């Protein structure tokens, strides 16, 4: 699976602070791969966390416990 | 071989901190300083080579401090200069305003 | 007050053919200062979390890892 | 203004669909269930991080006097993780070969 190129594009556009700012194509593909990696990472760090607490369910507190470190290692 | 003073770094750090600090802890702070200057060096190489220049301009730095999280919307660069820079150094940055 | 030339000298040592301009080293200086400021804020809070009244290497190292990360471009 | 809010929703819930998908895959590999709230979070978090990838990419181009974001801009963005930068530079050497 993955992220829809268009939705990436509309997502990036949403936050731009100057109207004229735009994104090329191969960019959009890479921003896609990048987003995928961010998500698979949050998911896996949270899962890691849960699993190391001997839990079957990865719960929101796991996303928080791993969140700050994730934001750091990443951008 | 060249760097800013061990003693100056110590001074500045123990100023911003206001706590007694083990000698060995300043050892650490100095190492961290050697690393900081290394890193931002490589960065500014990048930012400059990105805008097509072989020289680091002032906008490369503001871009840096923005990218660090130092310069932001609710805290703009002219403020940091105003607060943390010695009068003599801001005069050349804030010729007036 | 600034060992400015020492600044240009440090960078030259890391990036030799990288030449600086204007007062740019004053901003590089400022970024360095604000780095120290962060490392301090952070290290102090690591001590106060350690129930310690004193900055010890363990605290400074923790901080260096984090603030040094926050420092990347 | 309202048209914007609608774009917001289509997007947020979009990144949610894909988030939940990626999320399941990790779930199968690791053999653990993610709560719905868990994926919710990972989703919002992704959405927020987008704002900074955005504003930093804007910055990154307009620093080259340019309004159009390149592969170079993503690479610069991704410089701050050596592992991460290695990987996206790979993905761009695949994508560049056409």
């Amino acid at each position: 699976g993955g992220f829809r190129k268009e939705t990436v594009e509309r997502l990036l556009r949403l936050h731009f602070r100057d109207g004229r700012t735009r994104v090329n194509g191969d960019a959009l593909l890479l921003m896609a791969e990048l987003l995928k990696v961010f998500v698979r990472e949050a998911a896996a760090r949270a899962a890691r966390q849960a699993q190391a607490e001997d839990l079957e369910k990865v719960d929101i507190e796991h996303v928080e416990k791993v969140l700050p470190q994730l934001l750091l290692d990443f951008v | 071989e060249p760097e800013i003073a061990s003693s100056l770094i110590k001074q500045i750090f123990s100023h911003y901190v206001k706590t007694p600090v083990t000698r060995d802890a300043y050892k650490i702070v100095e190492k961290a300083s050697e690393r900081y200057f290394k890193q931002i060096s490589s960065d500014l190489e990048a930012y400059s080579q990105h805008a097509g220049r072989k020289t680091v301009e002032m906008a490369d730095v503001e871009l840096l401090m923005r990218r660090q999280g130092l310069v932001t919307d609710k805290m703009p660069l002219h403020v940091l200069v105003e607060r943390h820079l010695p009068l003599e150094y801001r005069k050349l940055l804030i010729p007036i305003a | 007050t600034v060992p400015r030339g020492t600044l240009r000298k440090i960078i030259k040592k890391h990036k030799p053919h990288l030449r600086l301009a204007a007062n740019t080293d004053l901003l590089v200086h400022l970024s360095f200062l604000l780095f120290l400021h962060r490392l301090a804020e952070e290290a102090r809070t690591n001590a106060f979390e350690n129930k310690s009244k004193i900055i010890k290497p363990e605290h400074t190292i923790a901080a260096a890892k984090v603030i040094l990360k926050k420092s990347r471009g | 203004g309202e048209q914007r809010e609608l774009l917001i929703q289509r997007l947020r819930a979009a990144v949610h669909y894909t988030t939940g998908a990626l999320a399941q895959d990790v779930a199968e590999d690791k053999g653990v269930l993610f709560s719905k709230q868990t994926v919710a979070a990972i989703s919002e978090i992704t959405f927020r991080q987008a704002e900074n990838f955005a504003r930093d990419l804007e910055m990154f181009a307009r620093h080259a006097k340019r309004s159009t974001i390149t592969s170079e801009d993503v690479k610069l963005l991704a410089r701050r993780s050596n592992s991460l930068l290695k990987y996206i530079t790979q993905k761009s050497d695949e994508l560049a070969s056409s």
